[PDB]
RNA sequence: UAAGGUGAUAUGAACCGUUAUAACCGGCGAUUUCCGAAUGGGGAAACCCAGUGUGUUUCGACACACUAUCAUUAACUGAAUCCAUAGGUUAAUGAGGCGAACCGGGGGAACUGAAACAUCUAAGUACCCCGAGGAAAAGAAAUCAACCGAGAUUCCCCCAG
RNA sequence: AGGGUGACAGCCCCGUACACAAAAAUGCACAUGCUGUGAGCUCGAUGAGUAGGGCGGGACACGUGGUAUCCUGUCUGAAUA
RNA sequence: UUUUGUAUAAUGGGUCAGCGACUUAUAUUCUGUAGCAAGGUUAACCGAAUAGGGGAGCCGAAGGGAAACCGAGUCUUAACUGGGCGUUAAGUUGCAGGGUAUAGACCCGAAACCCGGUGAUCUAGCCAUGGGCAGGUUGAAGGUUGGGUAACACUAACUGGAGGACCGAACCGACUAAUGUUGAAAAAUUAGCGGAUGACUUGUGGCUGGGGGUGAAAGGCCAAUCAAACCGGGAGAUAGCU
RNA sequence: GUUUAUUAAAAACACAGCACUGUGCAAACACGAAAGUGGACGUAUACGGUGUGACGCCUGCCCGGUGCCGGAAGGUUAAUUGAUGGGGUUAGCGCAAGCGAAGCUCUUGAUCGAAGCCCCGGUAAACGGCGGCCGUAACUAUAACGGUCCUAAGGUAGCGA
RNA sequence: UGAGCCUUGAUGUGUAGGAUAGGUGGGAGGCUUUGAAGUGUGGACGCCAGUCUGCAUGGAGCCGACCUUGAAAUACCACCCUUUAAUGUUUGAUGUUCUAACGUUGACCCGUAAUCCGGGUUGCGGACAGUGUCUGGUGGGUAGUUUGACUGGGGCGGUCU
RNA sequence: GCUUGACUGCGAGCGUGACGGCGCGAGCAGGUGCGAAAGCAGGUCAUAGUGAUCCGGUGGUUCUGAAUGGAAGGGCCAUC
């Protein structure tokens, strides 16, 4: 699925608001990327399906941090 | 951002300075894999104690 | 509780019981074949094919018991690779499925109305999907009020077409 | 009340009003026992990728309009009685 | 019934009986009736439960102006001889009815749209495994020998058995005519006809699903149907039409 | 050979051949929100698309228009970047006529800016075009031939009654 | 290489004029033995008009309304504008190299006698590709719809105030 | 020749339309032009020369101002 593993964000759905304000149903998908992280406590490349927003998030809380988060709610990783 | 060296770092670096740095080559490079860490006002206290 | 009774179409046959173990009704158990979440593997549902353990005045063949997946916890083993992890085995507990409405959430039309039609309306309606309960949801103010104050949420009547 | 008994039954019959009953299982109440949970006072602490903002939407009766408030796909980003 | 007009050869009815079409809820206005009267009247709820309690609130006795504001006056204007709207008319709550509004809104009837499912046992194409093609005819490449050539060419029998080859059963297809047209049959029969060793045909199993499939291409086929299958649901869609 | 099962079996469709164009393999293309598969366990003598339809003689003229292929000095140009200008608010200053700091906020949008389009050059086995107007000269008279119309060019071969 | 920013140094010929005067400010003494004018050259700018200054000869001075200029001083001390140069910081653009993100449908090892996948090593690409959001062009591939009425039937032509 | 009545606020009453509207109008109040004066002028000899509404643009009017003081916006008058 394209859900984010840190932050939780799922796609949502919208519109395309035209000139003439036609109505068409879209998706709005999130920035995801799979990044290969670092971590010293278990000493492996642990592989993370993250977004733009969360590769801002998981800086500033530590990546051992957001692990811990993972940990509490049972996800895999 | 404001990560801290650690480390006999090239010509930005005199074991431990405060620089602007780029996030891309802050991650991968810089964070775990040693030489620095993020500086969130907890560790600029914390390392320099070591 | 009782002099009747063995459900019905449905008689008949053969019997039971009449002062307390006939029948009837209620509580608690026992039994509960096979299929079905089906759970030992498969399968054209009510069928086929095994594994391990246990048993023979007849140790052939048969009978009895257990063996699904996933999740957490614990023990034992265990790679690339040194430590370590991944992985594997076993055990305890729990989950699975069905069900008419109600609740929350993720998606979500068109006919039609606009006397056509695209904004709009129909409508977050029908439907689909997921989850939970006897209710759910919401819920103790970064809410309203206007210089006076009120003191969470829900529901009903007004304000008011 | 009602129903039945050979045509319309208060007094024929089942019932009705009323007066009673539980070996066993179970519901709701109070009383007590048991094991964990946590009271009361003093001194603190105050929930950051969050509020807010750009773009693109959605929800508030309110269709972006002079449009507050709420939610966020994207990009950023505070203050600390 | 509909029409300017129907005995009309315009529409509808074989008959009989049963069934079948102007409703309901909530608002608003008007009339009739009834109560009270410058007042009338409660809604939820409580309840000695159709009583009573409850006056939250609605409507009326005051209007004018876009409004502030002013007020039996007010607005317009600098101000009106004036002018526009008002003052000098009792409303209000029930009940029944005539209307309207929102609802399917007097009843019956569309073609179609959208969503969720069900079907490739018929047919279209394909995949995997098997089967069928009596009989006869034409005689390719290649091969051998002889003739022939300076040597090849060329040629003669013999040998060989090629072909979306020829004729013709089984089998598959459907060109013409008759019969058939409430048929024996919701596309067939009889007699002729095309292919019939191939781009063939066939059994069994599998795959492709609806705005999609498939299509040696007709806009054909997809369960006796297809210019968008079937069923269920929105749905009592809508109809200024009969 | 194939086709409108069930009113049209053909002059239709298909066909080997020919030609153009795309495609260097994780191919183009296609089914799929995606994964993945087909293409293909193939590699330009290969594959996909398009038109024509054995064979024999052949396939002319025209690039203006429309498409595609490139090329690019300039014109125009989105998101973004927020330079200036205007307005609101008020600390202060002025008995007031007014003006107005900092901060916040409303609004205005110079500069930067790609493809595209205009522009420039090719391409007709790309979609297509292959025309008029006037004047003669053996029996009809042809259109050999001579001017004009600059819209890019005016029927070559062969066939036609 | 385009811009800001920071020290450090240059830089200013309307014209009269001891002379290639930057403007405002303090300002009638500062500077020179912490070694001066005035001569002699190198480097250099440049409208070759001239000027600055290292080194060096030199061995004790030069200035101010000085009269002229629309504005007076290399008497000194300040924040600086015009233009320009070189270090240094900051923000962009272009080019090369590199690896650590990322791609691997190259190879190998293990989970695992497994064609997926996961982990590891290594090779080759490499901050490109590709994706997300925003945005311009293209887009019957698809979707919702529109395409009027009077009319001697409709259509053609014509009309609508 | 001189000139701005191609004035502003009103307007009894009437014509004419289903309505929206349209057309005529003496007279009054204010301030003018012309004539000595009586007087006349609220466009052109009359009848064609036209467009409702919504959304806005501009100027004026403190009319309103979702706590107050403003402001944005809305409204009114003029007008596109």
């Amino acid at each position: 699925s394209r859900v984010c593993q840190v932050t939780g964000k799922r796609p949502v759905t919208g519109n395309n608001r035209s000139h003439a304000l036609n109505a068409t149903k879209r998706r709005f998908l999130p920035n995801l990327h799979s990044h290969r992280f670092w971590v010293e406590s278990e000493k492996r490349f642990v592989t993370l399906r993250v977004s733009a927003k969360g590769m801002r998030v998981i800086d500033k809380k530590g990546i051992d941090t957001v692990l811990a988060e993972l940990r509490a709610r049972g996800e895999k990783y | 951002m404001q990560v801290i060296l650690l480390d006999k770092v090239a010509n930005l670096g005199s074991l431990g300075d405060q620089v602007n740095v780029k996030a891309g080559y802050a991650r991968n490079f810089l964070v775990p894999q040693g030489k620095a860490v993020p500086a969130t006002k907890k560790n600029i206290e914390f390392f320099e104690a070591r």
